[PDB]
């Protein structure tokens, strides 16, 4: 699952 | 610059 | 520290040059030196610190995942090299966590910055947990949860539910629950509650703020769809 | 050194893993350790060595160009200091490669393929030093690059066919040297043209796969010719 991109 | 061999 | 003899303002200037040159290890080293001067960071400086280390650790994580995939498909060489990258990644995470504990979190002068740093602490323990095993992994997971939970407590008291830092914290904490702590119920509950409480206030926001908040709400939604 | 206790074959295996992970500094360090075992490199291993250091120095060169441009536009000490830091690291990598070539890899003995490959590489790494050098020191570095390229050219013309990809890549880089470093664009253009034309005439001797290998480098020569003329 992806996390915050920045 | 002019490109050189890419490898 | 190798940066101890350089002026703080020079370190910040060189961090920005390193970013322009895509020299992220240099950028991180310059920002570490700036943090170690002992003064608080501005919002811009906080972001420089986060960008620098995210780029460094992100490259290490990607390499670790490549090697781990080769290792699982499979002499000792793949394991050895995976362990080498793993040790370097752990070193970078330990460095970041050390800056946060000594003493960014305790010196943060406002709620936004304290939440920013406690979220970062949760994130870097989370990156450690991705590669940890056994009892060490269990301790790391508890450390990540405690940092994220303290950030949550502050954000609920001090920030509006649409605030992008609060939303991004909830996003990353919910990822922690699902991917690390094997707690999908907690991940879903957190993402859902965050989504609904932000939605209630979208009508009060400016155009730019509405875009900021719905962007992160959509990241929460993407994860809810995967998890449901 | 840190690789002295590792088996040669394990170093090569780990270089290949480092390449898959895009960890080019590690890849270069593993290949350096393999070279230091004192055995000749195979064709595949020569290419691993070259790819590894090309990517390391390539990142440094790109960063140096960014910082040099900022420094030139600005003309405190910070920009110069940081450009100098990157420059020194770049020079250190070039010195490492040149040291491996001179201490371990360049030999009077040798098959033409390897001798040309390593002499071309020596020319290339002196050329990278020349990109950041100034004044009289630049002149000596330029002549070192020229001498290495010229020796590689002489061997390649005697011992290799005009379509050989190593020979073609050497001519491409030597012509870039003439154009970009040595202030000799007419020589650059003449070399690219004769090299292209002499390869064209011999393509009929090649298999489908060798034809693709040779024509891809010929296409690079033509791209530079059309840029320059
Ligand atoms: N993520 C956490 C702090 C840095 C980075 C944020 C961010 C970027 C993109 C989406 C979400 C957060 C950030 C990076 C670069 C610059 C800024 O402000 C200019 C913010
Ligand atoms: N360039 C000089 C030696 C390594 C590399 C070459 C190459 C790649 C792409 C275009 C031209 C040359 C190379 C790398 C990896 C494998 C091979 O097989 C010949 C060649
Ligand atoms: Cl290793
Ligand atoms: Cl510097
Ligand atoms: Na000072
Ligand atoms: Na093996
Ligand atoms: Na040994
Ligand atoms: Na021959
Ligand atoms: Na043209």
């Amino acid at each position: 699952t992806p996390s915050l991109p920045g | 610059r002019t490109p050189s061999l890419p490898g | 520290g190798a940066m101890g003899s350089m002026e703080r303002a020079s370190l910040i200037q060189k961090a920005k040059l390193a970013e322009q040159a895509e020299r992220y290890e240099d950028m991180a080293a310059f920002m570490k030196g700036a943090v170690e001067k002992g003064e608080e960071l501005s919002c811009e400086e906080r972001n420089l610190l986060s960008v620098a280390y995210k780029n460094v650790v992100g490259g290490q994580r990607a390499a670790w995942r490549v090697l781990s995939s080769i290792e699982q498909k499979s002499g000792p060489e793949v394991r050895e090299y995976r362990e080498k990258v793993e040790t370097e990644l752990q070193g970078v995470c330990d460095t970041v966590l050390g800056l946060l504990d000594s003493h960014l979190i305790k010196e943060a002068g406002d709620a936004e910055s304290r939440v920013f740093y406690l979220k970062m602490k949760g994130d870097y323990y989370r990156y450690l947990a991705e590669v940890a095993t056994g009892d060490d992994k269990k301790r790391i997971i508890d450390s990540a949860r405690s940092a994220y939970q303290e950030a949550m407590d502050i954000s609920k008291k001090e920030m509006p539910p649409t605030n992008p830092i609060r939303l991004g914290l909830a996003l990353n904490f919910s990822v922690f629950h699902y991917e690390i702590a094997n707690s999908p119920e907690e991940a879903i509950s957190l993402a859902k509650t965050t989504f609904d409480e932000a939605m209630a206030d979208l009508h009060t926001l400016s155009e730019d703020s509405y875009k900021d908040s719905t962007l992160i709400m959509q990241l929460l939604r993407d994860n809810l769809t995967l998890w449901t």
